[PDB]
Order: C-alpha cells, then structure tokens, then sequence
C-alpha cells in the first residue's frame, strides 16, 4: 500500500488474531507464541470511531413540500422544481461517492501506517541485537526466552543485556 | 529465535470503492445509504391531525366530508389521496398556493362575518351535491344567495366585513357559474350581474360564466372559489347584484405546523423527523435512496443503492 | 559492486495545480474540462424532425409552414430561431407552457372533431395572411365562423367534442378582436357577443374586444388563442354567437422525445447525447466550459477554462 | 515531498528510462546496465487507471429545457432561474477545482512511496551485504557480477551465499 | 556523543477539527468564516445614487420624492425602508419584476411621448395625495384623463407612441377604479367602459372595477399600474374610452447597475464589493455566517459559527 | 500520526525553540545547546503558504437580488426560493466543514513527513558512526566537538572520517 506494510512485505494477516488487530508470532526454544498489541490496535480503532462520529452528526434543516403529491402544479414551475431537484440530487450523489471513496482510501492507508509504526518501534528497540527478516519478522541472534519477548511487547527491553551475546553470534 | 509482526484477517471480506479501485476488499465495512422504510407515519410525541377524506381547502369552506376538521390545533397535518374539497363542481384560484399555506399552518380559528341580508334574498341556498344528515345542504362557512322568488332581480346589496383582531384573517368567497341562460334568469334575474370585491390591497371584478357543460356529480353548473387575506384594522366591502357565494365565517391561521402528504397508516409506537409518500424514514446516516421528495429533518437523496464505508483495513486471506 | 535506485523523468513536463502548490510539474497529465464544441446537431440513430421556419405551436393550429408537420412521430424535436406560428397577428395565453409541452413530446396525432353548422353560417372564412398556393386560406386545424349574410346576426350555435380515447387530448380555439366598431356588425351582427367554453375540469368566458391598433402583415385585427386538456371520457362544449374560431381537429401527443432549441446544421453520420444552442457536445470528460444551458445526458458546466489531472509522477529536471 | 524519495533524498530522476517508471542502475567490474522493475511500476500505473475509470463514468441523469433560448421568459421567474443556475455552476466549479487539486496531490505522494517501497524491498534482500549512501544507492561490499545483479532485480537473491565475504570488507 | 531531533510547540495551543479527531490541538490556526461586519455602506470608487425617501418605481412615474432623480446615471443604487412608491393608493402588476429591472440598470433616461387629446378630454387632472408646494398635484410623468365637464361622457380616444430609438423603452400606464357607480358616471360617463392596449409584442385588455372600499391616504379610488417593453422600431397604441391616465414621457434603462437594499450610513472612505441589509462585507475568507441574503461578489454563506484551519503543526505538551 | 514521528517515536519537541519549526539539540563534552534547521522548516511552510493562498482567492460570481428585504414576496414562489437557498446553504456548510477536516488532516501528516525526512537524512549520513536509541536521538560512538555537531547540521558530514574509530567502540 501507501505505507507498504499491509499486503506489502508482510504476506498476509492472521485469521487467528481475534483478541486484536495487530500482534506478534514469536518462536523460541520453549515453543510458539501469539499476543496482540494495544497501542497499534487502539490507534486504528480510535480514528475510525471519530470518522464514524462525523457521519451520524445529523443536520437540523427543516424542509417542507414545495412539490404537491396528489394535486397538479403549474407546468412551468413544475419543470423548474424538477430541474432544481435533479440538480441537487446530482450534487449529493457524486458528493457521496467521493466521500465514501476518499474516506476509504485514507483509512486503509491509516491502518497501514500504524502497522509500519509498530514495526519501526520494534526495529529501534532491538537496536543491534536483531536483524531484519524481509517478510516482516526479526531474526534475534541471542537466546530470547518467553519473558524476554514479553519485555519487548511491554516496552522494557534492554539491548545492553544481550549486546555482547548477539554481536558475536552475528559474526561467528 | 525470532519475533514476527503482522495484522489480523477474516475469511469473508467486504468490498468497497476507493479512488484507485472499486473492487477493494477490506476486513469490515458499514452502509451509509438508507434503504429501509417504515410504511407508517410515526407520530409519537406529536399532536397530529388526520384528514382522511377531507382536502385542506375544504376546512375553510365546509365540505360535508370535512365537517369534522373545520377547527383544531396541531403541530402536524396529514393529507390523503383522493381527498374531496368540492362537493359541488368547481375549483379555487391558485388552489396550491392556498393548500400549502394550510399545511404550513398550526391551527385554524373561525370568526363570524356578521352579514345581514334583505327580504328579497334567500340566503338558504342548498344542493344535492352537498349532503348533511342525509338531506341536502351547503358549504358550512358559506351562503348561497339567490332571489327570493323566480325571475325577480337580485337587489344591489352591500356587505362589509371588518377586522378587530391583532392578526390577519383569510376571507373566502365563491362565484356561481350557471349552466344555461334560461336557468340563469331563474336564480338571479335577467339583469347583468357584477360582483365587485373591495379592500385596501385587493380589487377585482367577476362576471358569472353562463353556458352548457358536462355533468359532474349530477350537475352542469359550477362554483369557483376566490381568497384573500385582510389586515388588522382593515375592512373588506362587497358590492353585488347576485352570483356571489357569501362568506358567513372567515378563517385565521394560528401558528406553524408540518404538512405531510402520505397515504400510509398512522402509528403512535414510533417517532420520526422525516416523512415521505411511503411512510417514515428513521435513520442516523446522512443518505437515503427511497424518494427525492421528503419533509422535515431528512437525509439527502442519492441515486445509488449501496455505498459502503470501510471501518477496517485490507483483508488478505491465508 | 554498486546498485542505485531511481525513477523516470522527461524534459518538458506538464504543469498542474495541487493543494499545497500552484505550479507543479508532472511527467504526464490529462484534461477534465471540455473546451472543444461541435457546431453540428448529431442525429444518428435518432428519428428526428427539423421544423425550420415553423414554430412547434404552428403544428397544432395548422400554420401554412407546418403543412408537413401536422402528423408524425419522433424521438427528437428541433426548433429554429425566428419561427412562424401566427400568419394572422396575435398571441396564445400561457404560450411558453404550451411551447415546452410540445417540445416535451415524441409525436403528434390528429383526429377530426366534425363540428357541423347551419345554413346561415360560413365556415370557410379565409385570410390573405395565411396564403396557401397563392390563394387565401386559414389555419388548417381551425375554421373562421362568420354570418353567410354580410351584416345579419350570427346564430347561438353550440358545439361539443367527445373524447372517446383511452389517452388525453389537447384542444385549441381562437378569439377574434376587431379593429373597427363596424367589423363585428358586418361579420357577426349588431347583437351582444359572448363565448362560453365548458368542461368538467375547465370553463371560462371571454368577450371579443374592439379597438384600433398598428397593422401586422397588413392586418389591423387580432386573433388570440387559448388551450386546455380534455380528459379521456370528458367532453368540451362551446357556447358561441360568433367571434370564435372553432377547431376542426384535436391533437393527441404521443410518448416522449427531446426538444432542442438550436440553429446548427444537422449531421446524420454523427451521434451524440448532449446538445446546446451551438450544436452537440461529445465527450467522456465529466466537465465543460461551453454552456450552462444544455439538454440530454450532459456533463456539468464549470466556470473554468482548463483543469488538468496528473497521470504520472513528479517531474524532476537535470 | 511526503515520502522524500522523488524530489527528496534522491537528487533527480533519470530522463532516459523508457521501459518503465521505476528502476535500478548497477556499477560493477563488467560495466553499467539499464533495467526497470515490472512489478513496482504496475502498482503505480494500475492506480492511475482506476482514477481514469472513475471520471469516464456515465452521468446519464438527463435534463430538459426550462428556459426558452429564442423567446423571452417572464422576468421574476426568469431571474430566480438565473440565481439557481449560477449557484449550481458556482458549486460545480468549486467541486471540479477541489477534485483535481486533491487527486493530483495523492498521485504525487502515491508515486513518491511506490519506489520507497521498492527501496525498502531491495534493502531487506541485501541486509548486511550493502550500506546506504544518502543519495539513494546501495554499495555492495562483495563481488557482484552481471548474473549476481540479475538476482537482486529478479528477487531470486540469497544473502546467505555472500554473507561471509561482505562481513569481512565492512569492518576491515 | 549524542544528537537529538525535535519540533517546536507553544504553551497556549488552539483546537481544530480533522477527519479522525473532533478535538485536535495545533500550534497555530486561523478562521475561515467571517463573523464581523461593519454596518455602513462602503461607496468609495462608486458613482452611487441614494434614493432616500423615494422608491425605485417612483422614478418612472414621477413621485414628488423622486423629483431630484427622474433621470441620471450611476453604477450602484441604494433603496431605503418605508420608501414612498405611490402617493395615490394602488399597486403595480408584477411589482417585484419591475423593481428588479431598475436594480439591474445603471441609469434612467426620459423620452417624451407627445400625447395630445380632443377638446372633450381634460389632462390637467390632479390629486391631493401628491403634495407639491402645499397644493394639488399629480405624478410628474403621467396625466389624469377625465371628461371636461362634470357628468359628461368620455370619447373613444386612440393614442400611439412611436419607438424610433435603437434601444427599447419602458412604457407605463394605469387603470383607475372608481369607488362607486355614481363616480364612474361622474367623469368617465354612463357608457360601457373598456380599455385596450395593443402592439406587435404586447396586447391585453383592461376593465375598471366599481364598488366602495376603505380610504387609504384619504382616498377610496385606486389606480393599478401595468407595464410592458416596446421593442426598437415597434409602435404601441392605447385604445381607451375612459378610465386611463396617459404617460407624458417614457423611461429608458441604460447600462448595468447594482441593487443594494439597506438602512445604514453612507461611507466614502471605505470600499466594499458585497452588501447586505445590515451593512457591508470586507473579507478574503471564502465563507460567511452573517446573512444568507447578499448581493454582489460574496463569500458563500454557511451555518457554521467557526471553522479553523491549521496554520501550524501538531501541538504536543512539553 | 501517519509517519509516526510527531506524537510517535519522538515523545515531544521543545517550547524553548522559537527560531524554527524543526531543530537539533547537541550533547557532548563541551556542553549542551540548540540550533534550528532552515531547509525542512521552509519545506513545511511552503506547503502551508500554498494552501493559505489557495483559499483566500475570491472569485467574481456576482449575484443579484431575487428577494426583497422590504417588499412582500409571493407565497408560492417564496417557498421555491426558500427550498433552494436552504439546500444551497446546506451544500456549502457541508463543503466548508469537509474542506477544513480534509486540509487539517493533510497538514498534520505533512508535518510528520518533514520530521521523518529530516530523520531519514541524518540516519543515512551517519551510516555506521552512530546508533539510534528509538527516542528520536542519534548516538555517535565517538566524541564530537561543537564543530562535529555543526557539520551534521550543515549536511557536510563525512562518515569515513570516523568509520573505524566508532566501529571500534561498537564491538569493544
Ligand atoms: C421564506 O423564508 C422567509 C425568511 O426565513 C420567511 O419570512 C419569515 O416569515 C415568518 C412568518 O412565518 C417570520 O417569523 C415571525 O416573526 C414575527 C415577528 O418577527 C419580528 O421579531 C423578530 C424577533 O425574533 C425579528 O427578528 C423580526 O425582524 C421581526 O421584527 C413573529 O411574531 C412570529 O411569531 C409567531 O409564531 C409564534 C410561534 O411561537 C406565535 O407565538 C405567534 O403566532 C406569532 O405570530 C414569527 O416568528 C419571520 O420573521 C420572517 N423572516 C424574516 C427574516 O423576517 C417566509 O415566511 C418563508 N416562506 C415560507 C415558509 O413559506
Ligand atoms: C416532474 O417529475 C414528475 C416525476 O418524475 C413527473 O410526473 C410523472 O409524470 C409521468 C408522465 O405522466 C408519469 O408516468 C406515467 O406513469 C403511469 C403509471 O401510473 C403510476 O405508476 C408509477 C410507476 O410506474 C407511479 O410512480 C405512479 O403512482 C403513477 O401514477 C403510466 O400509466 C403512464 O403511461 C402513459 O403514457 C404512455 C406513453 O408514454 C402510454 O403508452 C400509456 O397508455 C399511459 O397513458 C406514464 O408512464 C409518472 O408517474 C409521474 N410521476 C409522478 C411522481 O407523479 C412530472 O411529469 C414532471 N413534471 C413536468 C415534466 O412538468
Ligand atoms: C440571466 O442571465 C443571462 C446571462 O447569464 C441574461 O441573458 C442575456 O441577456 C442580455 C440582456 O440582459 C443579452 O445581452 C444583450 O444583448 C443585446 C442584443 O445583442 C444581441 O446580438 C449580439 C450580436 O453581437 C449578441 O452577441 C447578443 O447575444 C444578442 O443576441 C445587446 O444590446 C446588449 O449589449 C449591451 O451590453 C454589452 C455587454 O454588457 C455592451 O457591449 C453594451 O453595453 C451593450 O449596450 C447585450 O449584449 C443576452 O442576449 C442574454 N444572453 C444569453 C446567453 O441569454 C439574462 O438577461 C438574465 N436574466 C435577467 C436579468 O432577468
Ligand atoms: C326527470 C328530470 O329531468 N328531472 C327534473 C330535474 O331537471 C329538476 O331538478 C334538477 O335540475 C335542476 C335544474 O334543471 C337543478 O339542477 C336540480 O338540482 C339542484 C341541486 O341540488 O344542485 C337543486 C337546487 O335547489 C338548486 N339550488 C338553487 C336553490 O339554486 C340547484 C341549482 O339549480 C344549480 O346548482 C345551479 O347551477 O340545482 C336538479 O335536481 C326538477 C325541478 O327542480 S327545479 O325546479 O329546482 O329546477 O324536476 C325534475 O323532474
Ligand atoms: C384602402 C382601402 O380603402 N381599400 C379597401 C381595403 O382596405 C379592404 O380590404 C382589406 O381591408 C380589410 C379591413 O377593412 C381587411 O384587412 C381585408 O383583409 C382580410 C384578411 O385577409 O385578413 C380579407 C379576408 O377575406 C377577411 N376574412 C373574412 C373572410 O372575413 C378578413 C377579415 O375581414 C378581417 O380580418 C376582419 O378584421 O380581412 C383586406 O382585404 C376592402 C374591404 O372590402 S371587401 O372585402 O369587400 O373587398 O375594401 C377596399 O376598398
Ligand atoms: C370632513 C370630510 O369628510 N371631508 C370632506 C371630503 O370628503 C370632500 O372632498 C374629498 O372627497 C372627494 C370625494 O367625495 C374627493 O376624493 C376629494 O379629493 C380629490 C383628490 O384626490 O384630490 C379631489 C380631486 O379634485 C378629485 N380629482 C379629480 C379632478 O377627479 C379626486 C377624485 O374625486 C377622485 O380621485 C376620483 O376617484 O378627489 C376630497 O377632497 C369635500 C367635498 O369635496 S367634493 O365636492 O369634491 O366632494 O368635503 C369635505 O368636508
Ligand atoms: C374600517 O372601518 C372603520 C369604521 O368602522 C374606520 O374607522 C377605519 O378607518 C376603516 N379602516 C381603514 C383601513 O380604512
Ligand atoms: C360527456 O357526455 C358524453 C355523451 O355526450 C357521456 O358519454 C359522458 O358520460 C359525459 N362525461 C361525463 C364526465 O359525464
Ligand atoms: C463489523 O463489526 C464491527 C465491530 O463490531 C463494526 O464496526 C462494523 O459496523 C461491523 N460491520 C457490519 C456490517 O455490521
Ligand atoms: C501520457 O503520455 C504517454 C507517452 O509517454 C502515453 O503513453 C499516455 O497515453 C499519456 N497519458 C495521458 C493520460 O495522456
Ligand atoms: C499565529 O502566529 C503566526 C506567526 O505570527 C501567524 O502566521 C498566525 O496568523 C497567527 N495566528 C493567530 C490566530 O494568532
Ligand atoms: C408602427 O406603426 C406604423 C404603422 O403606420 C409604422 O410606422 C410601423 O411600420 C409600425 N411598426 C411596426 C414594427 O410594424
Ligand atoms: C553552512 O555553510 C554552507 C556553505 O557551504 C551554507 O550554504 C549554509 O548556509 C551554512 N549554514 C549555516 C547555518 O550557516
């Protein structure tokens, strides 16, 4: 996409991810893992909610019938009204298709950005202890246990602990 | 020894239109154009007045079917199809300009004109077209003035209505159009007829049209109606030698109400701000595809059936 | 041992307008506003009728010019400037409403009324204003009624048209207006004159008025026209003692078409969906700068000469 | 601009590339060669096609005559039509001006990112076998010939084969 | 051994609306809707003509208040509240349509008609309503036509105006309606009354109305004005037998002007290009919320009290 | 936001910085100071000044009176005028709101772009001489005097001058 994360370098999303919108799928000596992220999901949710908020904001505009339903109206004004109404319709029909399409484009790319913003948050946190995979993962060059990967997600990970360990593993 | 990143996905996605693609598949989306219509007039918390068989103009003249609705107070007035306004053949000069004025009003107050007639005038004119109780009658707010005896010329009579109220009264009158020269002489006489209406803003003369016509309701003769509004402290003077359908009462509109033209049944269980010919529109979203013509606080009409707004990201299947 | 990444560019780039920039250079662009007009009327596929010197109203009454446009069907109607409908001086009441109604039709049909008259009536009264083959004629779908004896009184004749068709019909009739006070006496008689037209929906009386005025086409007199619609099953009755131009045929408008007011050459090899005064507009772009007044499936008129939409990346010079 | 690839960290574009929109140029011991990536260009080209399909769509909403172009219309009712025709024009002009101004901005920033997406795609292939200059070019630290340059463009690149040779030249 | 990056922010930030957030804090923002207006007419660089106590329509007929500006040229025209239009009671048919033509024009000229009459006709008729120097006077551009002696009959009069100029002129006439049948025979005659106006481009018949009515300005009789435009080269004829006042000189509307209607002090130090009934609007901003009714070149009216545009960046508290 | 710089990986900027929109704060042995950037500051203002000038332009669609402020309007046609004018006001009120929301959303992400672009310029320049902490601050693995910090700001910074020196600190 625009930010090139969703459907970009990451092949696809996870159909098992039910507890959130964005998450992690880690593998180590102990076994597998799957846990979602709050900030990234909530940033996507909070922005859609406020985008839906403008939509349902109803106008207090009172209109009354100028075109009679059952009885007949004068033929010349009857063309004027038919023209004006159809011209107003054309404005609101095209305008609607524009808004829907415009808000559709920005939201998809907005959700794409918060994916990339999380990837960039993990890359900078792992500093020089991990190298980039290419498919959206991170190759950790030190023994990172189940509580170690949690310290990344908790945003408490310190590279100074595994700096000497990972660097030597990268270079043999 | 690796930590991965990725988004969530669903099995069945929703198709949306974008600037670059009209076949985009997001995870979840919602509708923005309403297609649902309640075929009921939602009138909860609303003092509505159904007219049934009466047409709004009938309220001011007194049609037999509109006898129930000659007075009241409302915030909403409902009008139906096939609603009768004229028991006896005819119409009103700019009747639409009058009808929507009644649908904008929020109540009708009736006030007497105080018209006294001479000995030579039979103020009790009736017709088989206007039926009350079962027998023959006339428009409730009006009086047919004919000669007391056949042939005798209708006397030059001057009738004046005067305003005292702070507001403005709407006065109505009719002009009778006879069906033949032979019949014309029976009602008013052989003399040339002229009906002159005078005020301070309105001056117009009418001459009764006489001629053969097809049968409507069982009659060839017709009465057309005229209307004007008199200001406070202003007087309206009539001058005629026959043909005038005199006003016995003047109309006065109280406040502002809502005017609905729908044939749908009424319901007090729901409440609505938006109405059309097929019922009520109850929705939060700003678009609808039901009808171009609506009344009240309404979503704007669009030509498209469905328009989906995306709430979720791109849906990529596994 | 080196690999560089980049993009493509061109020398003379196109300038476009942006949100943040007035002058922005791109590799490619395309127009959205239409400036190019076609000075022709494209009638391919369309079954059309060019009236020429004739006016749409003249089809109903039968002005000499439209002797070839009285009956026929089309899906497009073309009207030209300085058209002709009145050989004899006069005007039709509510003309524009009548005019548009004919333009809002897709064919005209005609049925003879067959009004019959007495021995003292001359129906073949003609004028030298409506010349046909050199000789004097009158509107083909109307007949001028005069007394057979110059000076004597015109009979109190009554004529009624029957509408026995499933669809509605249009009827027209003419009212004479003399130039001198001796014309009424030599053509209709010395007696008082009145013309009563009656139906279930429409009825009116109008007297022929005498007065001196300027001469149009050599003629000092006037023949004005009036029209109404006759509902299926309803009748229309004429009560007249002269001064009336009775119709010899009625008219029934068929389906629908498209009415263009344009002075432009017809092209049968070309096809189009929008038309204006100066011809046709053929395009796939959504905007135009040509005319606000357009008809048919037509792109939206904008008050700007050109707006270009970029179809390439930002052009970077060297 | 928004993504700083076109008119950003890259000085200028190459005016000789006719094959595509985006591409690479290599400098090895055998010489220089011109090749444009097919996949990265289509993503941008197809996105423009979708915009051009949106503006050829048929507005069949038919209108008919209300003003007589030959004869004269009554003054009061004719004056209101003028006010209405001008207001709709005044709206549609502003609609046409906004659509163009916005859509162009989006196409500029679309192409700005569509090569940054290619830039990050190649970056992840080489990983630690090349370094960034700033001008928008990757300098390879190992011996990469024409068949090697082929794999980087063709995406059939494997960094495991060249990992050891590169991580010797870098740290010296 | 460290280098940091950042972005500036203010202590007192302001709030703006976005697509995703209703309340977003920015470093700086400016208003896009004009709320302030000066209640003064800015007339710098404009050759304005102030109407004052007189009405625009009073210029064409000759109201005693429009004496200072029967002719004259301008670019803008200002109308005031409670402006005297008619001294003698009555109204003009299509009053607003006539008013708008004067507001469309940038200057009025007067061209003489040269209407002479017979010995039986008196054109020196005046009224007590139109006060001039504490006397009895009539409109400046019209002359009341009555019979010379009290009780006489008015003769059949034929008057013709000739348009020889290259531009069209505005002819104005009025039909007088007598307050009684005894007044109708007093100065117009016992004869049957009818007034006819006929030309190539316009023709219509008018008949006066009798009958008693309230005294406006101390007068029961009323004059209703009618108007048409005589095309260049054409000739208009008045065929009347009584009950019509004749034009002494017609009006020529030249150029284009501006129609302003407000009651506010005139200021010649300021210059504005848009006005409303409250004052004038001087703004660069594309939107306004003061009044939906404006004239000239204006920003578009909106219902929003405030819409702020982000001049700065995302303000983060530090 | 979209680019995750402002209110993203940079916690917050500086109120004391008045001489620019974007700036640098240096930390070394001599002391601490501040110097603002001019290139990215103007690059953000040029986007804003373009927008600010794009709306203050007034078109000359002159509208003439159709409703009298003193004289009475015909009731039947008065409703036709009222129905149109309320509809027009509703379109413009809608367009005024959508524009403000559109432009404010675009300007807020435009600022995120020039902050990210400034960050991406320095990152590629320092190359191997530095490491990013993730808080929006580059840590060089050598000593920089006031001339060494000014050299990165003037964009004239040679990475090969401190290549082996800073590469030594990184491995110990
Ligand atoms: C098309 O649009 C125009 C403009 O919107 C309408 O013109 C309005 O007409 C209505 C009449 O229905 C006017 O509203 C009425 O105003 C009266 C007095 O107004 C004065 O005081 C106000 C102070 O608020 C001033 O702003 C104003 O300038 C006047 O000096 C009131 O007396 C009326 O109240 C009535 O209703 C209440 C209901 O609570 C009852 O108590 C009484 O019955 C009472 O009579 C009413 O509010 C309005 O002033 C006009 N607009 C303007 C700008 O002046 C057209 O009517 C409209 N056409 C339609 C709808 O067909
Ligand atoms: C302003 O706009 C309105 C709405 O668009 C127009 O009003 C329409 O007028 C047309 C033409 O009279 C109507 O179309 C007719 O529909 C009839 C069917 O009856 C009902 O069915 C429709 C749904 O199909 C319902 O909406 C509605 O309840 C109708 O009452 C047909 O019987 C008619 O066919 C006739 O003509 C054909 C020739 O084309 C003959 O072959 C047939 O025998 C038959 O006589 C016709 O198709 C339409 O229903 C009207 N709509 C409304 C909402 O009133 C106005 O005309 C327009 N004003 C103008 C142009 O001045
Ligand atoms: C609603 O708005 C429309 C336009 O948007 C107006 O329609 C125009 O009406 C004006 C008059 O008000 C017309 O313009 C005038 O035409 C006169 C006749 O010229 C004819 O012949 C020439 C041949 O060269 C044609 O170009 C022209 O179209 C005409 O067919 C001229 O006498 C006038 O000239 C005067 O003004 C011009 C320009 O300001 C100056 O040179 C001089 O001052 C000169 O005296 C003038 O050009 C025009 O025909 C109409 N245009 C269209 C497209 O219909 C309506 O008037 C308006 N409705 C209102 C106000 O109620
Ligand atoms: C067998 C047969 O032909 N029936 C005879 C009838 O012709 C006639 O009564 C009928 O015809 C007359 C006129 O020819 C009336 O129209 C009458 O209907 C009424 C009506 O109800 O509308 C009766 C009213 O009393 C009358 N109103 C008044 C007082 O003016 C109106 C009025 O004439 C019209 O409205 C004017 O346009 O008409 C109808 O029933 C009767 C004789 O009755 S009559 O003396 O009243 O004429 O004889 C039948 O045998
Ligand atoms: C100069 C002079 O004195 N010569 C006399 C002629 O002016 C006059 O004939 C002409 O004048 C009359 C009006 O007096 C008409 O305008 C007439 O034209 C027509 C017309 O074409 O419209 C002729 C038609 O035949 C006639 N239609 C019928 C059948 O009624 C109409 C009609 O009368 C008018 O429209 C009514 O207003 O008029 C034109 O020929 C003749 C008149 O005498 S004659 O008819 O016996 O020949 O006398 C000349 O001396
Ligand atoms: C105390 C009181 O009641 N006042 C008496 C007046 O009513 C009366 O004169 C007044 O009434 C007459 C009609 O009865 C007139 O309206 C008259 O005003 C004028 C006017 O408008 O200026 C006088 C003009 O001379 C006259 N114009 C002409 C030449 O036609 C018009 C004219 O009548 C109408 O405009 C036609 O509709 O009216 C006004 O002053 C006098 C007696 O005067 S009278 O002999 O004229 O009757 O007595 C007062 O005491
Ligand atoms: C109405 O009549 C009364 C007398 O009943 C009178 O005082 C008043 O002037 C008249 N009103 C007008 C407007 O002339
Ligand atoms: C009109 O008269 C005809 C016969 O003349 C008749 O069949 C028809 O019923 C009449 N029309 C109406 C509406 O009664
Ligand atoms: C999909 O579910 C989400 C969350 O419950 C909601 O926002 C959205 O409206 C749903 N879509 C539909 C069509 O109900
Ligand atoms: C732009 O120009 C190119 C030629 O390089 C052509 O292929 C393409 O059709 C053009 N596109 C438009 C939209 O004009
Ligand atoms: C904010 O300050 C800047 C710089 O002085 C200026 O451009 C802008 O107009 C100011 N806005 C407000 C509302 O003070
Ligand atoms: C006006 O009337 C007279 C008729 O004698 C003449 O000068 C002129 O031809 C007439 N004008 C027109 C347009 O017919
Ligand atoms: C740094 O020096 C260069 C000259 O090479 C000049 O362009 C630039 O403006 C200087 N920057 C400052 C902040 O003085």
């Amino acid at each position: 996409g625009l930010f090139g994360a969703i459907a970009g370098f990451i092949e696809n999303g996870w159909e098992g991810m039910v507890d959130g919108w964005y998450g992690f799928r880690h593998q180590n000596a102990q076994g597998t893992g799957q846990a979602a992220d709050y900030k990234s999901t909530q940033a996507a949710i909070d922005q859609i909610t406020g985008k839906l908020n403008r939509l349902i904001e109803k106008t207090n505009t009172e209109f009354e019938s100028i075109e009679s339903e059952f009885s007949e109206i004068e033929h010349q004004i009857g063309n004027v009204i038919n023209w004006t109404k159809d011209s107003i319709t054309d404005i609101w029909t095209y305008q609607a298709e524009l808004l829907v399409a415009m808000e559709n484009q920005h939201t998809i790319d907005m959700a794409d950005s918060e994916m990339l913003n999380l990837y960039e948050r993990v890359r900078k946190q792992l500093r020089q202890n991990a190298e980039e995979d290419g498919k959206g993962c991170f190759e950790i060059y030190h023994a990172c246990d189940d509580s170690c990967m949690e310290s990344i997600r908790n945003n408490t990970y310190d590279h100074s602990q595994y700096r000497e360990e990972a660097l030597l593993n990268r270079l043999n | 020894d690796k930590i991965c990143l990725g988004h969530h996905a669903v099995a069945n996605g929703t198709i949306v239109k974008t600037l670059t693609n009209e076949q985009e598949e997001v995870t979840n989306a919602t509708e923005t154009v309403e297609s649902t219509s309640l075929d009921r007039l939602c009138m909860k918390g609303r003092s509505h007045k159904d007219l049934g068989n009466c047409h709004p103009i009938g309220m001011l003249i007194g049609t037999p079917a509109c006898d129930l609705h000659l007075t009241g107070t409302w915030d909403t007035l409902i009008e139906r199809e096939n609603a009768i306004a004229y028991c006896y053949p005819g119409a009103t000069v700019n009747e639409e300009a009058l009808r929507q004025k009644i649908m904008e009003s929020g109540g009708i107050s009736k006030i007497s004109t105080g018209f006294t007639y001479g000995s030579s005038i039979n103020s009790a004119g009736t017709t088989k077209a206007c039926m009350r109780n079962g027998g023959n009658s006339f428009y409730a707010e009006l009086k047919w003035l004919v000669s007391k005896s056949k042939g005798q010329n209708f006397p030059q009579t001057t009738n004046t209505y005067r305003n005292t109220d702070t507001a403005e009264h709407l006065i109505m009158w009719g002009i009778h159009h006879p069906s033949s020269t032979q019949e014309k002489n029976d009602l008013y006489g052989t003399q040339s007829l002229s009906i002159s209406v005078g005020s301070s803003t309105y001056q117009s003369n009418f001459v009764p049209v006489v001629g053969a016509r097809p049968q409507v309701n069982g009659q060839s003769g017709r009465i057309d109606f005229h209307w004007t509004l008199v200001q406070p402290g202003d007087n309206i003077t009539f001058s005629h030698n026959g043909g005038l359908i005199a006003p016995s009462r003047v109309s006065k509109l109280i406040g502002r109400g809502l005017g609905i033209q729908s044939d749908a049944p009424i319901d007090n269980n729901c409440e609505s701000k938006c109405f059309w010919r097929g019922g009520s529109i109850n929705t939060r979203l700003p678009f609808q595809n039901l009808s171009p013509r609506t009344v009240g606080q309404c979503p704007k009409y669009v030509n498209k059936k469905s328009l989906m707004l995306a709430t979720g990201m791109r849906n990529v299947p596994e």
